[PDB]
RNA sequence: UUUGCUCCACACAAUAUAGAUGGAUACGAAUAAGGCGUCCUUGUGGCGUCGCUGAACCAUAGCAGGCUAGCAACGGUGCACUUGGCGGAAAGGCCUUGGGUGCUUGCUGGCGAAUUGCAAUGUCAUUUUGCGUGGGGAUAAAUCAUUUGUAUACGACUUAGA
RNA sequence: AGAACUGGCGAUGCGGGAUGAACCGAACGUAGAGUUAAGGUGCCGGAAUACACGCUCAUCAGACACCACAAAAGGUGUUAG
RNA sequence: GGCCAGCAUCAGUUUUGGUGGCAGGAUAAAUCCAUAGGAAUGUAGCUUGCCUCGGUAAGUAUUAUAGCCUGUG
């Protein structure tokens, strides 16, 4: 129909970090409607896609994707940590991200 | 959640409105705040006035032009509380701040777009009852801001038009309810009851 | 320690009706009508019967409760002011210079105009407040009378005048010159 | 305060037109030639502009200019400027203006004998001026090396910066001043030996 | 210092040839676990007897549970404490449903009103005040008037989300 | 010309006021205020609902408009007998509150298919109402 | 300066993107008080009801949504017209009339879908610009040099010149 | 300024104390995953605008060891004795 | 079989849930039941006194037309 969404909206927030040192290998993800670690346990393992655009066409497309997985929950408010195939660029802190429903367990 | 969130400043506490606005920006949520003149600061009026003159003395001794800038407007006071909570000399910070717009009164677009509130910074929900506090509009005018009267006037005008809009709407949903009524007690209706509707 | 409740009684008499919504008080009686805003306090008003109104504080501290009584008094003094009303009297006082006192009007004004205080060539002008009427008492020497429905306005108009006649640069023990409030009471006689 | 419209007269003296240009002689002098048209069609468009001023507008100013040709000056290009109108109601104001398009106004209609007036103008120019005459600084003693119309100390050692408040050589004159309380002793008429 | 249990602790001086069967002394001790409780025991015994733990033994340790944990009770409480410039005895009244609950709020109170940390206090006695009218401190008496009732004005709902679309109401 | 004094009309903490427990193992469950400890703690009991006699912080409970006759400090058995006596359950159940609760519990339970049905059913309703709201 | 400029139209090319993926869904005011309904004596009024979160409301089925038939309704909605009116706080958007046309999942039918091979964002948004095409529209000026001296160190300023 | 015992800095990065030789934590091969220390978790900033009982309103409140100061003496502010 | 992936079954490490069986203690303490006795923030009844036809209040009154407390089992 009008909606075709098969993923949950989400947001690239930080890298895993200290006060003064970040670690590009782990990204922090806020998932729409997930408020607690208990809620967030659902998404552990789900796969994330950061979808972006580019000028050069490649394998016949101007759209590219960086793929990753959710790995564990983070803190008390349903934030989640995730790792990616290649660490996310960091211009993308605050960019949208897609959390799929596979691998599924329902 | 929505592309742009319009916050009705009235009855909010500056630094708590600030703290949540900065956060939403940093996470990529565009925000526009309205009626910043109806913002609050805890502590009675005199204290915050004193606090503001403390601010006023700070300036670059050799050249007052390069020194700290004292914006008098209730929106710019507000922006200051905000900017202070955003790593604003980084590109990421600049980015965040562009997602922000702050206003006195509710000017067009936003007067016909819905505004929300932020309960964790609602004065009436946070301050112990009894405690003295301060309206931004009044604090500003006393330190130079020139346009309380003309905001007040425009608002009063705007408020007339919106009570009409409202009156109409409330009249249109009396009919709409007088619809959900025949339809009541019908097969489709109790079927929908069954499923929680 | 927080007292769980204390309350006050506000008697209401045959003449008047008092209505309170939010905490906007309105008392109306014979001598007119008075309204006063109590939103700055946090009390809870309650009608028990056409002659009685309770005012209470739940789970209040000292300063809160302290305020509860003064709420009672304020609405009392409105009620009286609207039955009996108030009348403050003042006397002129001077050792050599007759203090000359009159009522003038500049652009629908009404002002108390004081001349010659302590010889002063300057002319003093206290405003007549709305609500309060001023009459120079016949049969009495150098007395001024200010009456009205509002203790607050009458008393305040009173003190404005008495303050307009402060003495500077003199031993004010010796130079006792002025206009002083000399009787505080009611308009309606007998009571 | 923000301007929201300007309505112009249909005919504009070459004098003001000259103001709209930097090379009159070479120009095709096309200024306002399409605007001037707007009157043509009954008036419709000019009207709604006057109309709109009246509907809104918290203040009204007129656009006036000088008849510089009635003057010994060579300068030939006139002076254009906004004068606030301060008579009656907003509507009555614009009506007045509209009525006075291409029409003419004289001092006796704004100043009278013995009136206190102010004068806004740019101060005579003097070019680059040393510190002594520009700030009225002491002449340093005759004995001093490297010159003596100066300030001897340009600041303490801290703040380690010359400060905005010490006197320095620089432009003198050609300043805006708003100087007040000048009594009109005469309002003269030109057609009056 | 925590969430208290109450213990009976029983101890004695070690036996000797010429004195087998030493006397046996018990204390009720409020502490969060038996390790803290046996320590407190020796602390207080060494303020009363020629003993230390090196020459004594704990005979028994036993947690005492409230007898009627859902009966509201008016407690008299007696405390000794140390201030910055002197040491002092105090009587407080606490109303709760178990000695244990009672002692938890005491330490809280002593901390808040007097800045007394746990090290500086000695519970001297905690006892249930049987008949009212031997209840002595007003902040409690208040709560035993007949047919007592009261509102809780200015209700404050917790939000679950950062934005609201209404404008709350503190009614109740 | 009578006086007319507003009111403001709060639910009271009092023996016999029924409350809905919001946090905890109970939670969603009703209970009665038996006795009353200070301004912040009360003793609750709710046998019908299976919630244990306990002291609880008012802040964890939300007072309801329902009240019934209880003797202060009535024990659990006695509490059960007055509760049933006053049929507080069906009274609660009658209320818009409890009904709104039950409604979203139901919505929460809908199968994906059931959801699809609900949408079909709303299209349907929308069709006849949009008509009615259109003739007069 | 080799046919330039501008608004509307579509076509191709390129360049981006602080980050569309059903919907930013409009009283005001109070909070020790309010919203809504209803009656009335229209008020600081009577009576009813609601809250305890948007966990809502609205939308949502159809090749990413194909091709078709019918019925019940006369309702909904997209589009382009056209009627009357409103909005200057940054109005640049809101409401209203009328015929036209499409869609309608309100209900009932006929056909289509595979092989993209067990997933691979599987490409459906909106920025700016460039080149031609043809339907409207419009046909300037500034600067150098010269010149004034109400100006000036030099620039700049201020004048003058078909 | 000068001694005693130990532990350090000097010769040493790393996490904390914003900052800092010496304090707290912890001593270093190149890395993955996990758990912590000292210290934090409104926002800057990773992490509860968490829970709970009190106390505090300052027309120069207060806000965390080393540490970047305040005293005698006063108050019918308020709190508990 | 170069490059990169998905799923399955395992192994090492680890994290986060659901659920079953037991042990201890005042062989938890409570509630609940039975029983004895008691009291007041005194339930019914009663008395007297104002008071719009029964409501208030101040007496009495210990289970009655509510209940609670304490001990023992
Ligand atoms: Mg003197
Ligand atoms: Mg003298
Ligand atoms: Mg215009
Ligand atoms: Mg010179
Ligand atoms: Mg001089
Ligand atoms: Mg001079
Ligand atoms: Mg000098
Ligand atoms: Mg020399
Ligand atoms: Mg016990
Ligand atoms: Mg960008
Ligand atoms: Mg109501
Ligand atoms: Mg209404
Ligand atoms: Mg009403
Ligand atoms: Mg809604
Ligand atoms: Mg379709
Ligand atoms: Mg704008
Ligand atoms: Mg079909
Ligand atoms: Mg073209
Ligand atoms: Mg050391
Ligand atoms: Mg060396
Ligand atoms: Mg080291
Ligand atoms: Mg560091
Ligand atoms: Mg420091
Ligand atoms: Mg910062
Ligand atoms: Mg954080
Ligand atoms: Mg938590
Ligand atoms: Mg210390
Ligand atoms: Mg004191
Ligand atoms: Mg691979
Ligand atoms: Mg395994
Ligand atoms: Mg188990
Ligand atoms: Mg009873
Ligand atoms: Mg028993």
């Amino acid at each position: 129909a009008e909606s075709h969404r098969l993923y949950v909206k989400g947001k690239h927030l930080s890298y895993q970090r200290s006060k003064r040192v970040n670690n590009p290998n782990v990204s922090l993800i806020k998932i729409e409607g997930v408020a607690t670690p208990q809620d967030a346990q659902f998404y552990l393992g789900k796969r994330i896609a950061y979808v972006y655009r580019a000028s050069k066409e490649v394998r016949g497309s101007k759209i590219r994707v960086m793929w990753g997985k959710v790995t564990r929950t983070h803190g008390n408010s349903g934030v989640v940590r995730a790792t990616f195939r290649n660490n996310l660029p960091a211009k993308t802190f605050g960019a949208s991200v897609r959390i799929f429903l596979y691998p599924s367990n329902i | 959640v929505e592309p742009v969130v319009v916050i009705d400043g009235k009855g909010h506490l500056v630094g708590r409105l600030a703290s949540v606005v900065a956060k939403q920006l940093l996470n990529g949520q565009k925000i526009v705040v309205v009626r910043a003149e109806e913002l609050n600061i805890s502590g009675e009026f005199f204290r915050n006035k004193l606090k503001y003159h403390d601010f006023l003395r700070k300036a670059t001794a050799f050249n007052k032009t390069r020194g700290p800038f004292h914006f008098r407007a209730p929106s710019r006071i507000f922006y200051k509380a905000l900017r202070g909570m955003v790593s604003h000399k980084t590109a990421r910070g600049k980015a965040a701040l562009e997602r922000l717009k702050v206003f006195e009164g509710i000017p067009p677009p936003y007067d016909k777009k819905k505004r929300v509130v932020v309960p964790q910074a609602l004065r009436v929900l946070r301050l112990k009852p009894g405690r003295k506090y301060t309206t931004l509009g009044k604090l500003s005018t006393s330190v130079g801001w020139k346009y309380e009267d003309v905001v007040a006037k425009l608002e009063a005008k705007r408020k007339v038009s919106s009570a009409e809009y409202y009156a109409k709407k409330r009249a249109f949903t009396k009919k709409v309810a007088s619809a959900n009524a025949t339809a009541a007690e019908s097969d489709v209706a109790k079927q929908l009851a069954a499923l929680g509707y | 320690m927080k007292y769980i409740q204390t309350e006050q009684q506000i008697e209401v008499p045959e003449g008047v009706t008092v209505s309170i919504k939010s905490r906007i008080v309105k008392v109306v009686g014979p001598r007119g009508t008075l309204t006063k805003n109590l939103k700055h306090i946090d009390v809870t008003f309650t009608k028990v019967n056409n002659q009685l109104i309770k005012v209470a504080v739940h789970n209040g501290g000292r300063k809160h409760v302290a305020a509860l009584r003064t709420v009672k008094s304020l609405v009392d003094n409105m009620i009286t002011g609207v039955t009996k009303g108030y009348k403050y009297k003042m006397r002129y006082v001077y050792a050599h210079f007759p203090i000359n006192v009159n009522i003038v009007e500049k652009d629908g004004a009404k002002f108390i105009e004081v001349r010659n205080f302590l010889g002063d060539k300057k002319i003093r002008n206290v405003p007549v407040r709305d609500g309060v009427t001023i009459e120079f008492s016949t049969n009495v020497k150098d007395e001024i009378v200010l009456s009205g429905n509002s203790v607050e306005d009458v008393s305040q108009n009173a003190a404005d005048l008495q303050q307009i006649c402060r003495v500077r640069n003199k031993d004010i023990r010796k130079f006792l010159d002025g206009i002083y409030v000399s009787h505080k009471g009611f308009i309606t006689e007998d009571l | 305060l923000r301007s929201l419209t300007t309505v112009w007269a249909e005919h504009l003296s070459d004098e003001v037109k000259r103001r709209f240009y930097k090379n009159w002689y070479k120009s095709k002098k096309k200024a306002f030639t399409k605007y001037s048209a707007k009157y043509a069609q009954d008036g419709a468009g000019i009207e709604r502009e006057l109309a709109r001023i009246k509907k809104y507008a918290s203040v009204v100013r007129v656009l006036v200019h000088t008849q510089i040709r009635k003057t010994p000056l060579a300068q030939k290009k006139a002076h254009l400027a906004e004068i606030q109108l301060n008579g009656g109601s907003i509507s009555e104001k614009v009506d007045w203006a509209r009525e006075h398009f291409e029409k003419t106004v004289a001092v006796d209609s704004v100043f009278e004998q013995n009136e206190m007036i102010d004068a806004i103008a740019v101060t005579k120019g003097h070019g680059f001026e040393g510190v002594t005459h520009r700030w009225g600084t002491k002449k340093l003693p005759r004995k001093t090396h490297r010159g003596l119309r100066k300030v001897a100390c340009i600041g303490a050692w801290h703040p380690a910066h010359v400060m905005w408040s010490v006197a320095r050589a620089g432009q003198r004159g050609y300043h805006s001043r708003t100087s007040i309380n000048h009594k009109i002793y005469r309002v003269g008429k030109g057609d009056d030996e | 210092m925590a969430h208290f249990k109450e213990y009976q602790v029983i101890g004695r001086r070690l036996p000797t040839e010429s004195v087998p069967e030493p006397k046996l002394f018990r204390m009720r001790i409020f502490a969060s676990n038996e390790v803290i409780a046996k320590s407190r025991y020796w602390y207080f015994l060494q303020k009363l007897h020629k003993v230390k733990k090196a020459s004594g033994e704990i005979v028994s340790i036993n947690q005492i549970n409230e007898a009627h944990p859902t009966k509201v009770k008016n407690f008299g409480v007696w405390v000794r404490y140390d201030s910055r410039s002197g040491t002092h005895n105090m009587y407080k009244e606490i109303r709760d449903v178990s000695r244990v609950a009672a002692v938890e709020t005491l330490y809280q109170d002593m901390a808040a009103r007097h800045r007394a940390r746990f090290r500086s206090i000695h519970i001297l006695k905690v006892a249930e005040i049987e008949k009212t009218a031997d209840v002595k401190r007003q902040y409690v008496k208040q709560f035993l008037t007949k047919d007592l009732k009261f509102p809780l004005p200015h209700r404050v709902q917790k939000s679950t989300k950062t934005f609201s679309y209404k404008r709350p109401s503190t009614f109740y | 010309t009578d006086s007319i004094v507003k009111a403001s009309n709060w639910r009271l903490v009092e023996v016999g006021r029924v409350v809905l427990i919001k946090k905890g193992q109970s939670a969603g469950k009703l209970a009665a205020i038996v006795e009353i400890i200070d301004q912040k703690k009360v003793l609750i009991d709710g046998p019908k609902a299976g919630v244990p006699r306990q002291a609880i912080n008012l802040g964890q409970v939300v007072l309801t408009p329902l009240t019934f006759a209880l003797p202060r400090g009535a024990r659990t058995a006695t509490v059960s007998k007055k509760w049933a006596a006053a049929a507080v359950c069906e009274k609660w159940a009658a209320s818009s509150w409890a009904k709104k609760i039950a409604q979203r519990e139901r919505r929460a339970a809908l199968t994906d298919f059931e959801r699809f049905q609900v949408m079909v059913l709303r299209k349907q309703k929308r069709y006849t109402v949009k008509k009615a709201l259109a003739k007069a």
